[PDB]
RNA sequence: UGAUUCAUGAUAACUCGACGGAUCGCACGGCCUUCGUGCCGGCGACGCAUCAUUCAAAUUUCUGCCCUAUCAACUUUCGAUGGUAGGAUAGGGGCCUACCAUGGUGGUGACGGGUGACGGAGAAUUAGGGUUCGAUUCCGGAGAGGGAGCCUGAGAAACGGCUAC
RNA sequence: GAAACUGCGAAUGGCUCAUUAAAUCAGUUAUAGUUUGUUUGAUGGUACGUGCUACUCGGAUAACCGUAGUAAUUCUAGAGCU
């Protein structure tokens, strides 16, 4: 090709979007941003989709213009938008907020939290370094530039950040011992305690996970986003508390719920 | 006697109304017209004006007696004329059509000035 | 054969024609912009003083200054200048167009020729907001250095 | 950082510096110093430069491809393999130039030839193992009658752009 | 508001499978070997003043108006404005 794609046809889409296959020959396809465009969700979806607060296409449009929605604590009227993980869109219409967490089977659910519970993120450091004229600034994994951090925040860190001041609040130091939320691979979604971190020179460092049910597990260093120190997290989780199941569990399940109904 | 029975109904105050899906029964009639559901669903939610109402994609199920369908119920002329795209408005009334031919719809006129 | 006169100071302009031998002895061999006097073209353009620049011929192609040969020559020319001003064109396109030389000769049609001589509150409430960012942009510097200064 | 004369800082100079807002919208609304659109001051639009991010590309490592030996040597002066210094490029690199060395591939099939050969995801038949197919809607590549050269532009060797044959 | 200048886009999409057999391509790497309009976050002094808190405002072109050429074309020349 002589230059940048703009099409995405829709069996190439993110498979998490679940988009039905026969509902056209394209989808959304995510608009640059904070976000890696697979690993996001559109705002087309967030609405049109999920929500179904619209029907078609220029609906979402309608609903955009007239300046509703809100991402991260800005009104963003871009259609194909790739909000991401741990993002809030908030509807003060509704007055309704919505924090973009994972489900156990890797797709991205709309978690309801409170006002208090919306004026805060929490991010993970890509890298500290220094800039011009020697000052400190921290890079994030959704694209965030922040100067003169503290000078413990290191690298694959965590980081609270109000919307409202825009600074940091408080800060996770990543290491075992604390609770992650995967975000890549297959095992997205579940949550877990560090239990172990092997380094390999060279290579990706791998991580050593254990749920709170038992459940032992691993992924890769960049797939792991620390929640809170201690087992404890800091943050809301969805209708599974992040706990992965086997099928017969879940077979069991509706098994057992069709007896009460 | 026909019944009227709105399923998976939510009001939006994004776009300022309510959508619903609307489950006509209709034993011994062939089926609902749009104009008489409109006037029937009015009398369910009182609209003070039945051309905010909108109905469409309905089915007519197979062995009869049973259609299905999409309902709008505004709250306003104006948001209905915003909120909605012209041929359905077309449907309900509230506007004309135009044409087209495509020679020196633009063609001619490029190539003049 | 034929000459378009104008004269811009006053802003008139008509066509005349002429077909003499001796009429046109000193318009021919001769360039655009060249001054010519008016003697030769006849009694009637004494103290006029004509300068002579454009006019196509025959077939319609124009001159171009700087082609010294009473020619038909071919030029790779950019878009926007004498000689081509090609409309829905893609900015960066060029063309090989056919256009006759700069000195006046029999081959051309129609010269045209003129007469040398003849016979507010909103701008500055911007400018103070731009003013007024640049201050607290080093506002903001001295608050956010020193509070990581003394860590 | 697995790893850097790294990030980055100081210093001395340099450049005929791409740059560092002469722009546009509604809103009004505190208060006099000439009480003078008066001192202000907001919410936005567009635009300049740097870093990071995102959208990508270009090069790139390892392993893997059908038939043919009635195709056993092939490449190398003229770049063939490597070295040094340059030039060019967005950048690595014989990419190209100068000089120097004599290498490099090959019965584990090089080089050549055929392909009615774009590659893959896949398709048909399938006890198992297999055999055959894959122009075609997804991914990657390539072309726009055949070659070649370009301008514009962040991005094209573009063809519903140009120049030449 | 038409037209017109300015900006942007037209390098995506669509079609085909000719050339191409370590080539393309697939899985897997690398950039500490580079470019990247745009999105997003952060950021921005000194232009000369002998650095002692800023120092003035250009001409010219379309749309228009008008005289033409050529058999001819979003082929084209000259003049008056802004
Ligand atoms: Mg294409
Ligand atoms: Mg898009
Ligand atoms: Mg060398
Ligand atoms: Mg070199
Ligand atoms: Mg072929
Ligand atoms: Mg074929
Ligand atoms: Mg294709
Ligand atoms: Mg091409
Ligand atoms: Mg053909
Ligand atoms: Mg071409």
């Amino acid at each position: 090709a002589r230059g940048l794609k703009k099409h995405l046809k829709r069996l190439n889409a993110p498979s998490h979007w679940m988009l039905d296959k026969l509902g056209g020959a394209f989808a959304p396809k995510p608009s640059s941003g904070p976000h890696k465009a697979r690993e996001c969700l559109p705002l087309i979806l967030i609405l049109r989709n999920r929500l179904k607060y619209a029907l078609t296409y220029r609906e979402v449009q309608s609903i955009l213009m007239q300046r509703h929605i809100m991402v991260d604590g800005k009104v963003r009227t871009d259609k194909t938008y790739p909000a991401g993980f741990m993002d809030i869109i908030s509807i003060p219409k509704t007055g309704e907020n919505y924090r973009l967490l994972y489900d156990t089977k890797g797709r991205f659910r709309l978690h309801s939290v409170r006002d208090e519970d919306a004026k805060f993120k929490l991010c993970k450091v890509r890298s500290v370094q220094f800039g011009q004229k020697g000052i400190p600034y921290l890079n994030t994994y959704d694209g965030r530039t922040i100067r003169y951090p503290d000078p413990l925040i290191k690298a694959n860190d965590t980081i609270k950040l109000d919307l409202e001041t825009n600074k940091i609040v408080d800060f996770i130091k990543f290491d075992v011992g604390n609770v992650v939320m995967v975000t890549g691979g297959r095992n997205t979604g579940r949550v877990g305690v560090i239990k172990n971190r092997e380094k390999h020179k060279g290579t990706f460092e791998t991580i050593h996970v254990e749920d709170a049910q038992g459940h032992q597990f691993a992924t890769r260093l960049g797939n792991v986003f620390t929640i809170g120190k201690g087992t404890k997290p800091w943050v809301s989780l969805p209708k599974g508390k992040g706990i992965k199941l086997t099928i017969i569990e879940e077979q069991r399940k509706r098994d057992a719920a069709a007896q009460a109904a | 006697a026909v019944t009227l029975r709105t399923r998976k109904f939510m009001t939006n105050r994004l776009l300022s109304r309510k959508q619903f899906v609307l489950e006509v029964i209709h034993p011994g009639r062939a089926n609902v017209s749009k104009a008489d559901l409109k006037e029937r669903l009015a009398k369910i939610y009182e609209v003070k004006d039945s051309n905010c109402i909108f109905v469409f994609k309905f089915r007519t199920h197979f062995g009869g007696g049973k259609s299905t369908g999409f309902g709008l119920i505004y709250d306003n002329l104006e948001a209905a004329k915003k909120f909605e795209p012209k041929y359905r408005l077309i449907r309900n009334g509230l506007a004309t059509k135009v044409e087209k031919s495509r020679k020196q719809i633009k063609e001619r006129k490029n190539r003049t000035k | 054969m034929k000459l378009n006169i104008a004269n811009p100071t006053t802003g008139c302009q008509k066509k005349v024609e002429i077909d003499d031998d001796m009429k046109l002895r000193n318009l021919y061999d001769k360039r655009i912009s060249q001054e010519v006097v008016g003697d030769l073209l006849g009694e009637e353009f004494e103290g006029y003083i004509f300068k002579i620049m454009g006019g196509c011929d025959k077939q319609g192609f124009p001159m171009k200054q700087g082609v010294l040969t009473p020619g038909r020559v071919r030029l790779l020319l950019h878009r926007g200048t004498s000689c081509f001003r090609g409309h829905g064109r893609r900015v960066g396109e060029r063309r090989r167009k056919s256009v006759r030389g700069c000195i006046v000769s029999q081959d051309l049609s129609v010269i045209n020729l003129v007469i040398v001589k003849k016979g507010t509150p909103l701008t500055l409430q911007r400018k103070r907001a731009r003013i007024a960012d640049k201050k607290k942009r080093i506002a903001k510097k001295k608050s956010e250095a020193a509070e990581y200064q003394k860590l």
